[PDB]
């Protein structure tokens, strides 16, 4: 036909984008509330069964690892970890106590949350000497031969997070909201855990907001008339706010109605810009309910300030024993590539500008080049850091939805290299990675049914099945995330032209209920 | 025999309410002869006490009795401590009781005159003579009451040369932030003040009288490409209130639209022959709309919508559904002129009932204040919800011909 | 059905249950014969109040929030001279009606006290103009010295 | 002369907020290192409190609740008989160990109902139902004391804290549901927020995160919508207005995430009038009250048109209190009009008080005397026979705090005529309060006689003047105690504790003498 198909779908693609690739496949668990049991059984005793694998030199070697590598992760809450060394030997002596303090097992909860994140960046050989496989397989007991490249590097991390959070509920932070709730969350929720538990992590960040903004601090700048303790404490507290509100963005959605990302408006050395990129990231996206398409005058301003953004990181020169440095520039280059690619998608989707395609294709080349250097030797663990499972979701879902209705010549080639590099991702993401691969196959067979059945139109209104499938997709994600069903089970006592039958050859075959759990 | 030695030591509420009964007529004496004066020595009085009273009051240039009053009278009424005490007490309210304070240009200092009901001037001040004692003797040190922005502009009595002279005085000396509202009542006067309305940063409320200017200045009515005569959109986000005084029929063309003016909040309307409220598109939020002394009412045309979504006849809607109750509450207000009608709690209850409130409240469109004064010639029967007849955001004081008002 | 109240110095006033309703701030006291204190009003002042309330319990009193029947209303034929006793008793009457929250006598005393201002001559405006030193003395010298010549 | 009166009562506003509403209820600053952690033994005691309650005791407690207290659960649960069905399912339910989430949220609700029912429960019926001993062979501190000697208080404390532990046991933190909020609203009418402010504020933040994650704004039922969803919508709305009402009573600087964004008489605020009239008038009164009382910390001054408008709808509410359906034998109806008369006296009393502080308008002393007189009138009429439990609502610990601290601050500087009589009758009835409030009641009496001892230091020590301001030891210590509540409720100190290693650190003789003999740093507990 004519070129009239493109804005009808591409301005429905984004409403599909934020309703599939971000909420239904990440940030919802449908829960039947007449399923889960009490927690005095099966949720206490096995935790103090999962303490016992940790002994002295193992945790000490873990700390020996955790210094020379992670200078964009630990520095949000620590500085130097000599405080951690001292605090873990009074931990090691504090295990001999019976009725403990509050502050002491807060320190226990924080160091358990340190190990929880710290083992989740082990390449598997050093965790092969620093653990043994055999003592665990008796109560979970699925099988006995499987090794750490499957299963245990997920569930061991999940239950390290579970023991940390168990000392948080056990010391009852709701009566003693000390700050260390917040830098518990900051170190801990780096890992997959918000994706595994959205509903826990959302309310626990709400308690973290209660912990923070009940300090009433607005003055953050350094001073001259006060004791140095105030200056260094404020140095720590400001950056804790910065990374808190960044991780508040990365978790944000409609399953969290308390925000502090609204309380910041738009416009060592490296940690100050990790919030500036996210600060320019918010207003690229918050246009779904806001049906007003963005005027261009914003986008080019962002476009010029990115040029100074890779002006400054050009001026950074690294140390080559400090793998600290490779990690921090890996976050840096991947973040600027993320926002740049994401804004060029907006350029191509509302203005359809020429030369935007070629820069998108070269701007999906940067992220894959960055991945292909960091596979060979002693460089593998950067890929486990979870911004990537955002952007690979966006790049695969967008490039697939651009090849289903428009054939581009070499962009099939990047699609097949991109969906094979999807298949060679580290296993630590697990179920969500498999979930994405299933969705990719769904869109490919959607492309097949696009070329196998063609359009019917009588007036000026489209009738082809694919559009009805995606409308059904959004409608059922709405009907399942309708929470007033959860309300009426809350009160509980009140009891809870060819388009005839040509969807159940598809929606009964891949239902959309193979996303939720 | 009043004395003002006392009567600034009365309680400030009584000093309010005596001035509440004293509107702008603080003094009362008000009803071939080629302008013989018959004044003994006054030939230099009419040079500098009646050059401008002749212009503003030309009805009483003849004046068979009151010729000598207003010359010698307002030698001191701008310094009598009672009237100055009125301008103490009503700044302390930020202008609620008797505002009526506009700008005039005369005698080359821009006298901030005040007029009465009959548009006869009483009191005048100039700028640094006003905010040296009239303001600082109520506001002691604090800085929020030292902002006056309830001063109208009101071009219906200034001849146009006075108008475009009193525009160009605030550009070089920045008194534009002071200006409050502006009254209107093609006309050559009104267009000057709107293309001279670039940035005052201080407009809340609007009054326009008559049909012919209302059709061209407030209604969008589809048209958005006026070359000159901008109503520019930067200052369009400022307004709160719409006043309509006298009309014939608000939608003579087709439609009383306010697709723009999204921040509007109150609409007062006045002595108007025709209102059909479906012609008003009712912008996204305004909680108050009112009218006073109206003479033809169509009243949303939605009672039959209730009739059709409860699926009965009008006669059956009357003959058994209405029971004329007066339980305990409605003897409190008088309203002996009105027959309130009420729906039922037994034959429809808990269902087919709150949907009726849904049909009412989809139409009432996020408002609550109605304030209907004197009525005549209603046509469609008046319907109010429970949530607005209880707690008295409905009020009909002098209700002369009205019957079958009904509350759901 | 006979309720009582006590004055400023203390006296007994039987009224009736329904004549007493015009003091709404006595109707907050009849949540429950029963006595009620009004310590800032003397005997004869509330004797005037009770005689007013007794004779216009025989009539209807309007909506008390409209600015139409307040800012322009007849005073009464009755209430002209029965609220024209004296300058100073009117102040005691209007403080008393401010107490008892009977708005219509408060406005009816406001009618007569309004009348004693609309109609004061321009020759006390000659002299009673600077009772309170508002302008500093140089400029009330000045105000006569841009007005040296009309008298 | 009396020139201290203008620059006095404004500082009384600053003291009135920052002692009688945060320094005496919302301060529970403890040290962390001393405080023992719950590992166990806050677990094991209340299976012993479970089986201490038997079946017929629960049924007669429910009969108590349905017959007379019928103005507190009606905002939460409505009908009574479904909870008869539900306690039937609980007395069949306990014999399972693998209890589901739904039943144990249901037990969250029904333990919240017994906790709220034992708070208001008169001792003459409670003594003949329960037995005193088995608590005291659990814990031995005293051998011989009846319920009214503090056992009702600790029973309410333990009931509440391990109903909350049962929520902890069910992990609310991933399973939001409306019955957590309904458990709060039934528990909000116990004094537990006063006993534990930090716990109640954190879990009200989870109440907010429960509710506002439902994204329901309009609470009128729509046309295109299910009947069962319509009734769910209207009951959701009643829950919202009662939660905002019980959120205001808690409010202060200890929650930074507050719900209330409404208006009542304004003339990011969102909503206004989403219900007509059954019990929404309660929130109308409270919204009048918040407009009066935001100025307690605000340095500005109220324009008079606002307070005139408040006076106007109090004239309206003077008959909206009466226009409820009178029920002659129903005593929950007289509980409701007790609630309504006490609110409309309470807010209007602070209105006339604010008239006196800033504007000094006509009769604005003698009016305040009249309204304190009618408050004490209500308290003495609800005192004779079969009507005693009304005075246990935790607002009458607020308004008596308000009135006593005001009048005792009035007699320190101004020696008026009859207000001696009002103060002596007020302190006499303060000593005759119902005997459950415990520490806060006696410590209010401590503060009362503190300022009564300050009365005798007024008229003994003379004044010193600097030209325009009087200097006086009272004028020093009355800002010193505000400064020490400043220092105590500022948590930057705790951040110096929680981080790093470094720790922080003739007027006079009578000033720190009266500091040492009557310290104020004692509400810490």
């Amino acid at each position: 036909s004519s070129k009239e198909y493109l804005p009808d779908l591409l301005l429905f693609w984004q409403n599909y984008e934020y309703w599939i690739t971000n909420i239904g496949l990440y940030k919802t668990k449908q829960r039947d509330l007449t399923r889960t049991p009490a927690n005095l059984d099966t949720d206490t005793e096995e935790c103090m069964f999962w303490m016992n694998y940790l002994q002295k030199d193992q945790s000490f070697q873990l700390m020996n690892f955790a210094m020379e590598n992670l200078g964009a992760l630990y520095f949000g809450s620590i500085g130097d970890i000599s405080e951690l060394y001292l605090r873990v030997e009074q931990y090691w002596d504090r295990r001999a106590d019976k009725n403990h303090s509050v502050d002491g097992k807060y320190w226990d909860a924080l160091i358990w949350s340190v190990f929880t994140m710290c083992i989740y960046y082990m390449p598997v050989e050093k965790l092969a000497e620093i653990f043994s496989v055999y003592p665990l397989h008796e109560y979970l007991g699925s099988n006995k031969r499987l090794n750490w490249e499957d299963g245990m590097q997920l569930v061991m991390c999940q239950n390290f997070a579970r023991c940390s959070l168990f000392q948080l509920k056990q010391c009852d932070f709701m009566a003693h909201p000390d700050i260390r709730l917040v830098q518990a969350y900051l170190i801990l929720a780096t890992t997959t855990f918000p994706y595994d538990e959205p509903l826990l992590a959302n309310s626990l960040l709400t308690q973290c907001i209660h912990t923070f903004k009940n300090f009433h601090v607005d003055d953050f700048r350094p001073l001259l008339n006060d004791d140095p303790v105030e200056s260094i404490a404020k140095v720590t507290l400001g950056r804790i706010f910065y990374r808190l509100c960044g991780c508040d963005y990365l978790q944000s959605g409609p399953r969290k109605p308390i925000a502090l990302h609204t309380e910041v408006s738009s416009l060592n050395s490296t940690e100050v810009l990790y919030w500036k990129i996210i600060s320019l990231d918010r207003d690229l996206d918050q246009y779904l309910n806001k049906s007003s398409k963005p005027p261009l005058k914003t986008l080019d301003a962002i476009r010029r300030e990115l040029d100074i953004f890779q002006y400054k990181v050009d001026s950074l020169e690294e140390d080559f024993r400090s793998n600290n440095s490779r990690f921090q520039k890996f976050i840096a280059l991947f973040q600027i590539s993320t926002v740049s690619w994401k804004l060029f998608k907006m350029y191509l989707i509302y203005y359809d500008t020429a030369d935007s395609l070629l820069k998108v294709i070269h701007y999906s080349k940067v992220i894959i080049s960055l991945i292909v250097n960091n596979f060979h030797a002693k460089s593998e663990f950067f890929n486990r850091h979870p911004m990537v499972m955002q952007t690979i979701t966006r790049v695969v879902s967008f490039i697939s939805f651009y090849q289903i209705f428009v054939e581009s010549a070499a962009v099939k080639q990047l699609l097949v290299d991109l969906t094979e590099l999807t298949a060679n991702l580290p296993t630590i993401f697990g179920s969500k990675l498999d979930k994405l691969v299933y969705l990719t196959e769904r869109l490919s067979k959607l492309k097949l049914l696009w070329d196998k059945v063609q359009l019917l139109d009588s007036g000026d209104s489209f009738y082809h099945p694919v559009f009805k499938i995606l409308q059904n997709d959004i409608k059922i994600i709405e009907l399942k995330n309708d929470e007033m069903f959860s309300l009426i089970k809350g009160l509980g006592s009140l009891v809870p032209s060819d388009f005839r039958t040509i969807v159940e050859e598809f929606q009964s075959e891949y239902n959309i209920s193979d996303i939720l759990s | 025999s009043f004395n003002p030695v006392r009567f600034l030591e009365l309680p400030i509420d009584i000093r309010k309410e005596v001035y509440f009964h004293l509107d702008g007529n603080f003094c009362g004496a008000h009803p071939g002869k080629p302008s013989y004066k018959r004044s003994k020595r006054s030939k230099k009085l009419l040079r500098y006490m009646y050059p401008v009273f002749a212009t503003y009051l030309n009805i009483f240039e003849y004046s068979p009795q009151l010729i000598e009053k207003w010359l010698e009278y307002a030698f001191w009424l701008r310094y009598d401590c009672l009237v100055l005490d009125c301008f103490k007490v009503n700044h302390l309210y930020d202008g609620t009781l008797i505002d009526a304070l506009e700008w005039t240009y005369l005698d080359n200092e821009l006298r901030l005159a005040y007029f009465n009901k009959a548009s006869m001037l009483e009191v005048w001040y100039t700028f640094k003579e006003y905010k040296k004692w009239v303001i600082d003797s109520v506001a002691f040190d604090e800085l929020d009451l030292l902002n006056v922005s309830n001063i109208q502009f009101n071009i219906d009595n200034l001849t146009p040369q006075l108008v475009d002279k009193c525009l160009s005085i605030l550009e070089q000396k920045d008194l534009f932030a002071t200006i409050g509202e502006v009254q209107f009542g093609t006309s050559i006067s009104v267009i000057r003040t709107i293309r001279s309305m670039e940035s005052m940063k201080s407009l809340r409320k609007i009054t326009v009288r008559g049909e012919k200017l209302y059709e061209l200045l407030i209604n969008f009515h589809g048209f958005r490409d006026n070359p000159g005569k901008t109503i520019s959109y930067i200052v369009k986000r400022r307004i709160n209130e719409i006043r309509l005084s006298r009309m014939n029929q608000i939608s003579r063309t087709g439609l009383a639209d306010f697709t723009r003016w999204d921040n509007l909040q109150k609409l007062v309307l006045s002595r108007v022959a025709y209102i059909d409220l479906n012609s008003i598109v009712f912008p996204k939020n305004f909680k108050s709309l009112t009218m006073k002394r109206v003479s033809k009412i169509k009243w949303w045309n939605i009672e039959e919508n209730i009739l059709k979504e409860l699926k009965v006849d009008k006669r059956t809607f009357k003959s058994l559904y209405i029971k004329e109750d007066d339980s305990k509450f409605t003897k409190f207000f008088n309203l002996r002129h009105t027959r309130i009608k009420e729906l039922d709690k037994s034959e429809i209850n808990q269902i087919t009932y709150l949907r009726c409130q849904a049909i009412v409240w989809l139409s009432f469109r996020t408002l609550n204040h109605i304030k209907l004064q004197n009525v005549s010639e209603v046509f469609n029967n008046i319907i109010v919800p429970r949530a607005l007849f209880d707690s008295k955001r409905v009020e009909i004081y002098r209700c002369e011909k009205i019957s079958q008002v009904l509350v759901i | 059905s006979n309720v009582v109240l006590v004055s400023g110095e203390g006296e007994r006033f039987t009224v009736d249950k329904k004549i007493a309703e015009r003091s709404l701030l006595l109707k907050n006291y009849l949540n429950d014969e029963i006595v009620m204190p009004v310590p800032n009003v003397r005997s004869s002042v509330l004797q005037k109040v009770i005689e007013w309330a007794e004779h216009h319990r025989d009539s209807n009193f309007p909506d008390e929030d409209d600015d139409d029947s307040r800012k322009s209303a007849p005073v009464d034929s009755w209430d002209r001279e029965f609220l024209k006793v004296d300058q100073e008793m009117l102040y005691e009457i209007i403080l008393a009606a401010n107490y008892l929250n009977i708005k219509p006598l408060l406005d009816a005393g406001c009618k007569v006290v309004a009348e004693m201002i609309r109609g004061r001559s321009p020759e006390e405006i000659r002299r009673t103009f600077n009772i309170v030193n508002d302008f500093t003395p140089e400029e009330e010298a000045a105000i006569r010295r841009e007005n040296e010549w009309a008298e």
